[PDB]
């Protein structure tokens, strides 16, 4: 009768030939993931092949239901998801381009392998060859080697492949009723409808230039701790009013400071948490990691795992016979199958990306009774969230004395907790300049603001501005520096690990209020605590279905982003970080002072 | 006295195939002796949800005839089985009377209708125009109408395909796994009620 109904009606049919199909892709995907095999990729790529082609059928039979006329929320949002043209609005031609740039992308990052000139009988990928020099070595000129060496051989093949790739991308968004592909991307926190709650693609710069701009502070202290640090462990080469040398951030490309812990602890004196020596002590199984994670999940009130979870998932590495990535994912299946791929050794590293990974997988279990389409999180930062929130619970020493991994006597005083902080900071707090100035730079350039001759000298010099980070010899715009990394070079947004930064301490200060918990954030843990799970599960729930503003509000009582719980997580290591700057100079200049 | 002639209850319960929930078999029981404890100390059933009657005296009334519905559904759909409820099953598949007078049995059976490939002979009635009347079997496969527009007897736009096909796999989860379900309904009519319990020694 109505055009609602007829939606209504054809969601009904989406959702219910959509199930399987998804399912059968994902499946196809999984029997890849374990079993790497040709007749497994050929299988993964059939599934993959009928599920695009199906969506795009389906988003051809949706168009002809018209937005407007359609009152109810949730059917609204569903046909708003499905009504997507994606690639199929570009031309065919194009199209095509478009997907054999992604996949020649992904093929020269995935096997790119670079060595050094005049040795080349044998070479280095980059996992994990790059990835343990940069994370290990303390010579200069080896560090400065691998990473100009990777960004000569991998900027130098993607540059041309970027340039078609922004051009394709942009007309591919202005087709969609977008300004850029930038706005297409800020589209995923796009709020339309509702009163109050309404949230708009322009807002998520301003508001993410308005919690940088707290952030900074922190960052500067933290930066200039780590820049007299790298002063003492390199003497000459880092100036004290300059920036640092892009080389020596402990990663191949400055996305996390977490490899420099050695080299900038506070007090090496003092011992470490380290409870990977107790676990092996007490001869701890990855099924009895993921059991405690499940003991975990039940002291605070949340379902525990299926019986197909411990039957179908991958926990530890299957042998040399059988090849499978080595990567941890959470696996939402579909039709209630929940599984996780994980190589799982005795660390602690392990232990936390178990309780990760299962955080994952409540998120996913949380929104199996929601329609099939609006099985996602509320925005792209929440999903990651909701499993760095128990990585903050699990990586507690509560945690690890209750569940007895850490000896009772253990002694829980200042030093301890500075530099935990430290650690967490260097983790957490490091990777949020990198980010906000990557995605500006990427906004940027799909906005046309920069030019494509323009490109690297105005990157270096947002690098300086923003990160305090100097690039060690001047590139020409033969280089493309960004593409380096995963995410860019195969077409995936960077500002949901900034939102999930956020949301991460946002989520905690609620929930350790909930918790009643009295001391200071990060001795907070949410185990035994039902009404935390509670509050979290009212907002885990909902999935897609409520606005992320709203799902926000449900959570912390807050209409938008906030910064106040990162600032309140780490003021002890704050107040420590300005009593050990008085001497040292706070800030960065952004000129070639150190090297260039 | 002694007692014989048992009602075919193996050729209910035990049967090697079921009905689809579209085209739910009904058996009628007429004439034997009816044991019902057998079935309630089973361990086999995961619902065993008796309405209007409870299971400790069912094995001594006595009943006109007993009817046996058999289908097989998910295991979230179990719970629309049952007076007064709202979904696809009870609406558009199969529908239970408010006042209704029997036991419904559910036992999961992921280990028969579940295949690795996926098993599809187990279709439901996804739209009809209005709900069910009680105990009403509708076999009927005529194009859903959703729109003003004539189907002409072809699957287009708005026009659908009322049967659809249950995708069962065996690492699916508890909710979407198959349940067998046997719904016993029990009448008195003023006819000689003949399916009555056993009788104590
Ligand atoms: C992985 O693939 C090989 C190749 O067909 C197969 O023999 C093996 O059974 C597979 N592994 C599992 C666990 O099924
Ligand atoms: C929207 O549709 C769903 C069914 O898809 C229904 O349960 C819900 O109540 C509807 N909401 C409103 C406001 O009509
Ligand atoms: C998808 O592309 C078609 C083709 O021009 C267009 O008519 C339709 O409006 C597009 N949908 C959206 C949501 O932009
Ligand atoms: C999950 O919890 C329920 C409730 O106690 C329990 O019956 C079930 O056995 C648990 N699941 C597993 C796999 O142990
Ligand atoms: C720890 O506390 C003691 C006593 O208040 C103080 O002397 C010391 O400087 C503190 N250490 C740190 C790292 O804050
Ligand atoms: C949480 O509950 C378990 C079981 O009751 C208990 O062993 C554990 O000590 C509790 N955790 C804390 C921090 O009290
Ligand atoms: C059906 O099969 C089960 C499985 O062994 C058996 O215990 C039972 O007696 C059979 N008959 C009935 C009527 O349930």
């Amino acid at each position: 009768s109505t055009i609602e109904e007829q939606a209504k009606t054809f969601l009904d049919k989406f959702n219910h030939e959509a199930e399987d199909l998804f399912y059968q892709s994902s499946l196809a995907s999984w029997n890849y993931n374990t079993n790497i095999t040709e007749e497994n990729v050929q299988n993964m790529n059939n599934a993959g092949d009928k599920w695009s082609a199906f969506l795009k059928e389906q988003s051809t039979l949706a168009q002809m239901y018209p937005l407007q006329e359609i009152q109810n929320l949730t059917v609204k949002l569903q046909l708003q998801a499905l009504q997507q043209n994606g690639s199929s609005v570009l031309s065919e031609d194009k199209s095509k381009r478009l997907n054999t740039i992604l996949n020649t992308m992904s093929t020269i990052y995935s096997t790119g392998k670079v060595c050094n000139p005049d040795n080349p009988q044998e070479c280095l990928l980059l996992e994990p060859g790059l990835n343990e020099i940069m994370a290990n070595s303390l010579d200069y000129n080896e560090r400065l080697w691998a990473w100009e060496s990777w960004r000569s051989e991998v900027g130098k093949q993607l540059r041309p492949l970027y340039e078609e790739y922004v051009v394709l991308k942009n007309e591919m968004a202005r087709a969609n009723h977008y300004e850029d592909y930038g706005d297409y991307w800020r589209g995923d926190y796009e709020v339309n409808g509702v009163d109050g709650y309404d949230y708009s693609r322009g807002q998520l710069i301003e508001d993410v230039e308005h919690t940088f701009e707290e952030i900074k502070p922190l960052y500067e202290h933290l930066h200039a701790y780590v820049r007299a640090k790298l002063m003492n462990a390199y003497p000459s080469y880092i100036s004290p009013i300059g920036c640092l040398p892009a080389h020596l951030l402990g990663d191949m490309w400055g996305r996390f400071w977490t490899n420099l812990y050695s080299l900038t602890v506070p007090f090496g004196q003092k011992p470490n948490i380290d409870v990977t020596d107790a676990m092996v002590d007490q001869a701890w199984d990855a099924q009895r990691i993921f059991k405690e994670a499940e003991k975990f999940f039940v002291s605070v009130g949340l379902p525990n795992m299926t019986q197909g979870f411990w039957e179908n998932s991958m926990l530890t590495d299957p042998g040399n016979v059988q090849k499978a990535v080595c990567h941890p994912t959470a696996w939402d299946l579909g039709k209630g199958d929940f599984r996780i791929l994980m190589c799982t050794k005795v660390t602690m590293d392990d232990f936390l990306t178990a309780h990760h990974e299962m955080g994952h997988i409540q998120y996913d279990m949380a929104y199996a009774a929601q329609p099939f389409l609006l099985r996602n999180g509320a925005n792209e930062g929440f999903h990651e969230a909701v499993g760095e929130i128990m990585s903050l619970s699990a990586a507690t020493p509560k945690h690890l004395k209750s569940i007895g991994l850490l000896s009772p006597d253990f002694q829980e005083d200042n030093e301890t907790e500075i530099n935990f902080l430290l650690k967490q900071a260097l983790t957490i707090v490091g990777t949020l300049p990198f980010t906000y100035m990557l995605e500006k730079w990427r906004w940027m350039v799909f906005k046309g603001e920069i030019p494509k001759d323009q490109w690297m000298k105005k990157w270096w010099e947002m690098k300086r501005e923003i990160v305090g980070v100097v690039e060690p010899v001047p590139h020409d715009e033969t280089y493309c520096d960004p593409a380096s990394l995963f995410h860019v070079s195969n077409d995936y947004s960077f500002i949901r690990y900034y939102t999930r930064t956020l949301y991460q301490f946002q989520f905690q200060e609620a929930l350790c209020q909930a918790a009643k918990h009295e001391g200071p954030l990060h001795k907070c843990d949410i185990s035994n605590s039902t009404e935390a799970g509670q509050k979290l599960f009212n907002m885990l729930r909902l999935g897609k279905s409520e606005p992320w503003t709203l799902a926000l509000e449900n959570v912390v009582g807050a209409k938008n982003m906030n910064v106040r719980p990162l600032l309140n997580y780490f003021e002890p290591l704050f107040t420590w970080l300005k009593d050990q700057n008085k001497n040292s100079f706070v800030g960065w200049s952004t000129d070639w002072s150190p090297y260039a | 006295p002694n007692i014989t002639n048992l009602c075919p209850f193996g050729e209910v319960f035990n049967a090697t195939r079921f009905a689809s929930v579209y085209a739910w078999n009904r058996k009628r029981i007429s004439n034997c002796v009816a044991d019902y404890s057998v079935l309630y100390n089973s361990a086999s059933f995961s619902t065993f949800k008796c309405y209007g009657v409870s299971p400790t005296k069912l094995n001594d009334l006595c009943f006109t005839n007993v009817y046996a519905d058999s289908f097989v559904i998910r295991g979230d759909e179990v719970r629309q089985i049952a007076p007064g409820q709202t979904g696809k099953i009870a609406d558009y598949n199969y529908k239970l009377p408010d006042d209704f007078t029997g036991c419904v049995i559910a036992w999961n059976s992921n280990n028969l209708d579940s295949k690795v490939g996926g098993n599809y002979n187990y279709r439901y009635r996804l739209f009809r125009k209005s709900n069910l009347k009680p105990f009403e079997r509708d076999i009927s496969t005529e194009i859903y109408q959703a729109g003003s527009t004539p189907c002409n007897g072809v699957e287009g736009f708005n026009c659908y395909f009322p049967l659809q096909s249950y995708g069962f796999q065996p690492t699916n989860g508890v909710g979407y796994q198959p349940y067998r379900v046997v719904v016993l309904s029990f009448e008195l009519l003023h006819a000689p009620a003949t399916v009555c319990g056993p009788k104590k020694s």
